[PDB]
RNA sequence: CCGAGCCUGGUGAUAGCUGGUUGUCCAAGAUAGAAUCUUAGUUCAACUUUAAAUUUGCCCACAGAACCCUCUAAAUCCCCUU
RNA sequence: ACCUCGGAGCAGAACCCAACCUCCGAGCAGUACAUGCUAAGACUUCACCAGUCAAAGCGAACACUCAAUUGAUCCA
């Protein structure tokens, strides 16, 4: 990534992260399955439906896709109607 | 040898799958479920998708 | 205290007696030495040592990680969307009773900021205020408040007291100008007026039920009374309150401040209101 | 900040309470924040390291660890794990007791 | 003071007095309301069903031998709401309740059916 | 010093390759792999280091872990007590 | 000739592990047409990506056989 700009001298986010994964504000990052779109006529309903859910990444990949997005896109956000609005904050977590 | 073909229903209009046929075969004419009227409904084959 | 007696007994603090709290300085590491410096950390010669590791979230060859994933649109319009800040019952009655906003007077969004119980971004695209029903229960406050959304519960919480809320729409402009006021007025530009919500919020703001700014005022009765009905409380007679002239006043739609209207330029150094006289201007001010 | 209007009834629906004048005669005081609160904080350190913290203090900080020490006794069992300092006056407590410390601080006439 | 062209009074002229906004069927003061702190608030209601007047004659009939496990042994009709946080919300529940049950009055069990039915078959002798 | 002259610039070209990488003292510290135009390299895991939180870790005893092929041992896994 | 997947020599007995080699096979097919929906807990080809099993529930009826029988992202 572009550690430092030409023009302002920032770190600059990497958009094929935007484009593929959400960041809930407790630090998880949520992914699709690959190849979900994919011959779905030959895989069988619960292989279809283990790939039709949105399922979180480990910590190394967690802490990758952190270093290749900027600070904006880690703020707390208040949408509307957002549908991932509770996943937002964890409960009942020790260590 | 055989076909990839869409299967639409008559009745609970806008839900179709996808189902293999033998391609010698005539259209097939099926009794599958629909999830928008809740029932088993007749559907029939429109085109064929592919071959596999 | 006990160390400025012992101050007292001590030299005197000078330049030459300082030090950095413990702690608070870590030594600075430089390759230099047997242990920091011969090889600098850097390990065996290869690609690492030499400095040119390939790019994050390259894996050496295989497809990466975040390559691998299908796209999805998680984020497909997060600029465009409307975020609204949490206000609380909760928060809004710790404010009361700390005396930080003022119940006497109608509460808006210049009242909150001012509190310094809300902070508004208008960049970072925030419309405004959201009332939230957390602290429903032990609010105890006749107020007049103006938000920009509120749920039914919130709503309802306002309305048992004996309180009056209202649901306003301001636009991005109006709403940096209602936050802070005052570097506005040193911009030196006449006071706008407030743009009508998007086609798609116009139901919203023009619905008895969320107290829309636009909305029907012969409607609100039957609204506040079917509210009443559902959570069980006696709805309260805001005529028989003395108070009830200052639960009533509301500013209309194309005003930003209360007493002020559009059009006007605040000339804060020498403390005077300019208004415009041009049969155009009045025009367009007041449409 | 302005100063808190009197209230007829104490505590307040939020739970806000004033200290209580006179000050109590006890070898340490604990001063309220500029938002007229309790000053006792949750810290977290490491992801897993959970700590309180009474911030500040004026006079003897000792005084205050023993007395807190005596009531969390019975809470953990133990006797709780703590950091006196004495140059800032922060007493730094291992586990989260927010709002019992600040119930008590509260007790106490602060 | 200052109206613009979308005030109000000009978007709805019929409606023009301030107090026309502000004018002003289960008797709350009939109906005992109680709270618990049992996470989810509690919220019971509890009234006289024989000496509520405010619902009919046969429908508190029909009310007593539908919902009388939930009868007292005072006669006090309890009815409880668990769901919600805020006990607004477990009163709302509550009152909702009240108001199905008297709509209600107004207008598994496969096991139960056999052994009453093989019950009744062994009872087929005479003195 | 011509399989494509020389000079200057771009240019501190690029080099997963070769060579080098400068005070003192102490401590912890070694060999499962996977993918890769990949095996002179890199990424993930494994191991290693530090700090923090909390409870078990290791050693283990009875009991327990398949037939088929007609054979098959040293052993291994699991495991209270200690 | 080979590069991917499955089996045997091949870890004599939990798992894993015999490079190179010597052999075999796979790149389908058949029957359903609820081969619907949803959801505890788990396994996992030593990473990741992939892959696998499944209680309960809703709706039906009175989550197929086969050792492999397969292909990410982008893009259309
Ligand atoms: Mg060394
Ligand atoms: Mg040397
Ligand atoms: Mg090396
Ligand atoms: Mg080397
Ligand atoms: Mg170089
Ligand atoms: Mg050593
Ligand atoms: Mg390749
Ligand atoms: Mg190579
Ligand atoms: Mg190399
Ligand atoms: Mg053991
Ligand atoms: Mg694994
Ligand atoms: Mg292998
Ligand atoms: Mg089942």
């Amino acid at each position: 990534l572009t550690y430092f700009s030409a023009r302002k001298g920032k770190r600059k986010t990497v958009k094929a992260v935007i484009d593929r994964f959400l960041r809930l504000h407790c630090g998880l990052w949520v992914r699709r399955k690959a190849g979900y779109k994919k011959k779905l006529w030959k895989k069988t309903p619960a292989r279809k439906k283990r790939l039709r859910e949105f399922v979180f990444c480990n910590k190394t990949q967690s802490k990758l896709l952190d270093k290749m997005t900027t600070s904006f896109w880690k703020r707390r956000n208040w949408y509307v109607d957002d549908p991932y609005q509770k996943y937002h904050d964890r409960t009942n977590l020790k260590v | 040898k055989n076909i990839l073909v869409r299967m639409v229903s008559e009745a609970g209009t806008g839900f179709c799958f996808n189902t293999k046929r033998n391609r010698l075969r005539e259209k097939l004419t099926l009794l599958h479920y629909d999830p928008v009227v809740k029932q088993r409904v007749l559907f029939v084959e429109k085109k064929k998708i592919r071959s596999l | 205290a006990r160390a400025l007696d012992l101050l007292r007994g001590l030299p005197r603090v000078s330049l030459a007696n300082l030090k950095p709290n413990p702690g608070s300085k870590k030594p600075e590491r430089r390759p230099r030495g047997r242990r920091r410096g011969r090889k600098c950390g850097r390990g065996h010669k290869g690609e690492r040592q030499r400095g040119t590791r390939p790019r994050l979230g390259f894996e050496g060859g295989q497809t990466p990680f975040y390559i691998r994933i299908p796209k999805y649109g998680f984020n497909e319009g997060h600029s465009f969307r409307r975020q609204y800040k949490p206000l609380s019952l909760n928060r809004l009655q710790y404010l009361i009773d700390l005396g930080r906003v003022d119940p006497s007077q109608p509460i808006d969004l210049t009242q909150l900021v001012n509190g310094r119980g809300v902070t508004i971004q208008p960049l970072k695209r925030d419309y405004g205020v959201q009332l939230v029903e957390e602290g429903a229960d032990t609010f105890t406050a006749k107020v007049n408040i103006e938000v920009q959304l509120a749920s039914e519960l919130a709503i309802a919480a306002i309305e048992k007291n004996g309180g009056v809320v209202t649901t306003a729409f301001y636009d991005p402009r109006s709403l940096d100008i209602v936050c802070k006021p005052v570097p506005f007025f040193l911009r030196g530009q006449p006071i706008p007026k407030r743009m009508l919500p998007p086609e798609e919020l116009v139901p919203y703001y023009t619905d008895a039920k969320n107290r829309g700014y636009l909305a029907d005022p012969a409607k609100f009765p039957e609204a506040r009374l079917e509210l009443a009905r559902k959570y069980g409380y006696i709805l309260p007679d805001i005529t028989k309150d003395e108070l009830f002239k200052m639960l009533c006043t509301r500013k209309d739609p194309r005003q930003i401040f209360f007493g002020l209207a559009p059009g006007w330029v605040v000339n804060m150094a020498d403390k005077k209101i300019l208004k415009p006289t041009d049969e155009n201007l009045l025009k367009y001010y007041t449409s | 900040i302005p100063d808190p209007p009197k209230h007829e009834h104490y505590p307040t629906p939020s739970g806000w309470q004033p200290p209580r004048d006179p000050p109590p005669n006890l070898p340490y005081f604990v001063r309220r924040s500029r938002m007229h609160n309790i000053p006792v904080y949750k810290d977290i350190t490491h992801g897993n390291r959970q700590m309180t913290v009474i911030r500040k203090v004026e006079g003897d900080i000792w005084a205050l660890q023993k007395d807190v020490e005596d009531f969390l006794s019975p809470l953990l069992g133990k006797t709780p794990v703590t950091q006196v300092n004495e140059v800032t006056g922060t007493l730094r407590i291992k586990g989260y007791f927010d709002q019992e410390l600040k119930a008590w601080l509260l007790e106490k006439g602060f | 003071e200052f109206k613009s062209i979308y005030s109000l009074d000009k978007l709805y002229p019929e409606s023009q007095g301030s107090d026309t906004a502000w004018r002003v069927d289960i008797p709350l003061d009939r109906l005992t309301i109680s709270y618990c702190r049992s996470v989810n608030s509690k919220a019971e209601v509890r009234f006289h069903l024989a000496t509520a007047e405010w619902i009919a004659e046969p429908v508190r009939q029909k009310i007593a031998i539908t919902h009388k496990n939930k009868i007292n042994r005072l006669g006090e009709l309890i009815l409880t709401s668990e769901s919600s946080r805020y006990q607004f919300r477990n009163l709302a529940d509550c009152l909702q309740k009240i108001r199905d049950m008297i709509t209600e009055a107004s207008q598994k069990l496969h096991r139960i059916r056999i052994e009453n039915m093989n019950r009744e078959r062994l009872r087929q002798k005479r003195i």
